[PDB]
RNA sequence: GCGCGUGGGCCCCUCCUGGUAAGCAGGACGGGCGAGGCGGGACGAUCCGGACGCCGGGCCAGGGUGCGCCGCCGGGGCCCG
């Protein structure tokens, strides 16, 4: 017949017990969702001189 | 290179002899400056208030069954894992207010001179690579503080009772201090209503001479 | 149980670079408990919280108790139904020694424990003065009573491991 | 809750101030934003186009992105054990910029500042780092008016 | 037929652990099992209930093995296997097995005399003359 | 009676050993852990824990790779803890010392017909223990077509590929279809 | 990286919703039992202390100290637990 339909006891223990894990590093970095533009203009700009790698 | 070993003795033994000499004299004239200087205030009808406390001996007081989150966190950066552990704390605004979140499972006060080295030397034990390695000599303190200036025992004793420069280094080499049953009344109430939890002062002292 | 005059005041401030000191004459079992009475006080009476302010100096009051003295104590304490006001009077030989005697009748009859009685004041009163005769039938200058309680020789019989020959007289 | 839309909960959240409501200082618009900057995100009711959700209110962030009419943020939302970097887009209205960073950025230039002399006139260099409170000291306070207190008989 | 001298052999239990309920049923044969039942008195170790085996009733290792006349024992065979015994074994002794025949058994045991090997069961079999 | 889990992030295992039947690994790995511990170098450090590492932890390098790491660094050694495989694609391979646990019988002609030397991990030991004029070079170890499917094909940020043929379009036609 | 069990929970503390209420139903933070020996709460799953290898000595928590039943006295007040 009935059950429980909700409980959050222990779900924030659960959490915690290896949690609270920070996102990475590149993410914090990434180019998604930037600038269309701004990011062509990065790939022209270090195309030139020391930065480019292009050979 | 073999030799040498009898050299640090000499160098580590001198500061030794020098030191407690030395400091005991400081000690003793820490007492008449502060009863002069009281004396002093008396006939300017002023009081001479003492210097607030600089270091408190912390004694866990109860066990780790449900402790809450919050509590057994503050409780392990007070190296306070086990019921009857003391370790000495340095008063800060920092500490003295996490000390207050966890008074329910500690007591607290101000060590003496002689409760500092009666539990330096009879319950001592020092962390060396992560293991309780016990204090029986000095030459084990000045293989790793003399870098933090304390070649002896007395040496630490100074840095651990006056709050000095080496305080971190010193407080944490020695190793969470293992103290027998405490006597305790009540354990629940507060040194204030009676029991035993929370800030006892002075009162610190006796209640650890049981426990040594 | 033991008179403490604990002084205090307001940590220093911009607005009042000096600030007034409060002194309390507080009766406690210890220094710690005496200061924080005196905390208990100044944070009703003067609005200042411990945090806010600092102890100048705690300092032990001690009597010479080697005469019999009046000394009337007026409380407040908090019952059942709410606070009430009553005044005491224990003759004793200190005033510290009294202050536990007063304590002692205010748990017993009036259920009231040492945080729910506050202390209004303690002042010896001498004989003319006294307003409660259970006092005042002591301070006539002959007091001739047969013993109170002489059947409490009965110490003596818990030794024996109560097998005495004959039953002892009073 | 039984209704989870887009604004559910947000009847003081997104409402106005008391005297606060009408159109945004010009100001808004005008101060210029930096990659990098950190931004507090507090929505403003009145403007209803790029506007961040409830749980966005109230949480500072980095710019991602400045791109036209509105600017990319990167906060971090704990979702269950894993806390999660978000990039959202707000437009101007509903960002602000933060003061977070000011007291580190006051206390460097200090801290050089102090450094600089050290290096010529006083070359001892004082402690440069932040002290909590500390225990008080000694000092002699005259009692001189000392005002006796006593409990007060209770009245009612 | 003397040992080295060895350290005093202490040993945690004397008793052999008997199975829970091994009395109450000729059925559960004395060998311990793990208590392993969902409302098991003797899993849960309540007051009053029998002792469970762990590794903490483990005896000295240094005296482990060691028969009560502080000697280790190696099951010999044959009198080849005496060679085993004769590569200074002076701390073990000798057992001989029980399959071994009176016959074979009066050999290995002079071999042990010259060696001074000792043999625990050195009056096994012996009944008379054959 | 001991709280130690408030702040302790649990035991991590790592391979101590090589779990290797192979007497000659067994037999390097503590040759060169003995040096380590007796002379207390990185190289033989990085060294020792490489040989206990398993097969897919240890990825070959090509002799095209080799040339193209040691082009700057003729000189110095290149030690490899897998199997060097020739590139038949690099028509010309360049002359250097290399020592591995397997050279495969192209790499082994080849290398020598250049005029350099295939040296064993027994010669490194004996010859350059400690490593002087050393370099420790690794294979690509993503190169597994195994670790190139891990993941959660399927969900929006995967960029994996799905295991086996699927043929379908839901899902797979677009971040819309499904 | 591989994978297992689990997805009927229930109690305590405090904060709550419906109900006259319920050892009733439905929620929240933490803790506990589940899956926690042991001493106490006369008895009890969860209470109060304490969270466990095998032992010897010492200390002493909680709760008590007429006798069953280990361990108590001294002082002040009250009095048909």
């Amino acid at each position: 017949a009935k059950l429980k339909n909700h409980t959050s006891k222990n779900q924030n223990r659960k959490d915690h017990r290896n949690g609270i894990k920070k996102p990475k590093k590149s993410a914090y970095t990434s180019h998604k969702g930037m600038c269309p533009k701004y990011l062509r203009n990065l790939r022209r700009s270090r195309a030139n001189d020391p930065r480019q790698s292009l050979r | 290179r073999a030799t040498e070993k009898e050299k640090r003795a000499a160098l580590v033994k001198d500061h030794a002899v020098k030191s407690a000499q030395v400091y005991a004299r400081y000690y003793i004239d820490l007492v008449e400056s502060e009863k002069k200087a009281r004396e002093n205030a008396l006939k300017n009808n002023q009081l001479y208030v003492p210097d607030e406390p600089k270091v408190y001996l912390v004694v866990r007081i109860r066990g780790i069954v449900g402790v809450a989150p919050k509590v057994r966190t503050i409780l392990s950066l007070l190296r306070l894992r086990q019921i009857n552990n003391a370790v000495f704390m340095r008063c800060n605004k920092a500490t003295l207010n996490a000390l207050r979140i966890v008074d329910h499972y500690v007591t607290y006060g101000e060590p003496t001179v002689e409760t500092i080295r009666n539990l330096i030397y009879k319950r001592g034990f020092a962390k060396v690579n992560g293991q309780r390695i016990p204090i029986v000599d000095n030459n084990l303190i000045d293989e790793q503080l003399s870098k933090h200036n304390i070649l002896c025992a007395e040496d630490l004793v100074h840095e651990i009772f006056t709050c000095g420069s080496s305080f971190k280094e010193a407080n944490n080499f020695l190793w969470p201090f293992q103290l027998n049953s405490a006597a305790l009344k009540d354990k629940r109430n507060n040194f204030a209503e009676g029991g035993d939890f929370g800030y006892r002062g002075k009162y610190i002292n006796e209640f650890v001479a049981r426990m040594i | 149980m033991q008179k403490y005059i604990v002084y205090g005041r307001r940590l220093p401030s911009e607005k009042f670079p000096e600030p007034e000191v409060f002194r309390m004459t507080i009766y406690a079992p210890n220094e710690i408990v005496a200061k924080s009475r005196f905390w208990y006080h100044l944070k009703s009476l003067k609005k200042i919280k411990r945090t806010h302010g600092e102890i100048l100096d705690c300092q032990h009051i001690e009597e010479n108790g080697d005469f019999v003295k009046n000394f009337g104590v007026l409380l407040r304490y908090r019952s059942r139904v709410g606070q009430h006001n009553m005044y005491r009077e224990v003759r004793e030989t200190t005033s510290a020694r009294a202050m536990d005697k007063v304590y002692s009748e205010m748990a017993g009859q009036c259920r009231a424990r040492y945080h729910d009685i506050q202390i209004i004041n303690v002042k010896e009163v001498a004989d003319e003065d006294v307003r409660r005769e259970k006092v005042a039938m002591f301070t006539q200058k002959g007091v001739r009573f047969p013993h109170p309680c002489p059947y409490v020789h009965v110490k003596r019989a818990a030794r024996t491991a109560r097998f005495q020959d004959r039953a002892p007289h009073v | 809750t039984h209704s989870q839309g887009y604004r559910c909960k947000t009847r003081y959240c997104f409402a106005r101030k008391f005297r606060r409501h009408g159109m945004a200082n010009l100001t808004t618009y005008n101060r210029v934003y930096k990659l990098g900057q950190y931004v507090n995100i507090k929505v403003n009711g009145a403007y209803h186009k790029g506007m961040p959700h409830r749980y966005y209110n109230g949480r500072t962030g980095t710019i991602f992105n400045i791109g036209p009419r509105a600017l990319g943020v990167q906060i971090q939302k704990r979702v269950r054990g894993r806390i999660m970097l978000k990039r959202i887009n707000v437009r101007l209205e509903h960002v602000h910029p933060s003061d977070c960073r000011k007291n580190h950025l006051e206390r460097v230039a200090a801290n050089d500042a102090a450094r600089r002399l050290a290096k010529e006139t006083g070359q001892p260099v004082p402690c440069l780092k932040r002290q909590n409170a500390l225990p008080r000291a000694a000092h002699v306070v005259s009692i001189a008016s000392a005002i006796d207190i006593t409990p007060l008989k209770y009245d009612g | 037929i003397h040992p080295l001298p060895h350290k005093i052999i202490i040993k945690k239990r004397k008793n052999k652990f008997i199975r829970f309920q091994s009395e109450r049923f000729v059925r559960v044969k004395p060998s311990w099992r793990k208590p392993r039942g969902i409302d098991s008195p003797m899993r849960h170790q309540y007051r009053g209930q029998r002792p469970m085996v762990s590794i903490g009733y483990g005896s000295d290792k240094e005296t482990r093995f060691m028969l009560p006349c502080g000697f280790f024992k190696h099951r010999i065979s044959t009198v080849h296997e005496l060679k085993t015994l004769f590569m200074n074994n002076k701390t073990h002794a000798a057992q001989i097995a029980h399959g071994v025949s009176a016959r074979s058994r009066k050999q290995i045991l002079e071999e042990a005399k010259k060696m001074g090997v000792r043999v625990l069961n050195a009056d096994a079999k012996l009944r008379k003359e054959e | 009676g001991i709280d130690l889990k408030t702040g302790i992030k649990k035991r991590k295992v790592e391979r101590k050993e090589p779990k290797s039947p192979n007497p000659y690994i067994r037999l390097l790995h503590n040759a060169f852990k003995v040096v380590y511990e007796n002379t207390g170098e990185d190289f033989t450090k990085v060294l020792t824990k490489r040989l206990c590492l398993s097969k897919t932890n240890r990825p070959v390098l090509s002799v095209s790779r080799l040339a193209h790491l040691m082009h700057k660094r003729e000189d110095k050694i290149a030690v490899v803890a897998s199997t060097v495989t020739n590139d038949e694609r690099l028509v010309t391979i360049p002359r250097m010392t290399i020592c591995a646990l397997k050279f495969s019988a192209t790499a082994r002609s080849r290398i020598e017909k250049a005029g350099g030397r295939c040296m064993s991990f027994d010669e490194l030991l004996a010859e350059k223990p400690t490593g002087d004029n050393c370099v420790l070079l690794q294979g690509r170890r993503s190169c597994r077509a195994v670790c190139k499917k891990f993941g959660s094909p399927g969900r929006p940020n995967s960029h994996v590929k799905p295991k086996g043929e699927h043929k379908g379009r839901r899902g797979a036609r677009g971040r819309h279809s499904w």
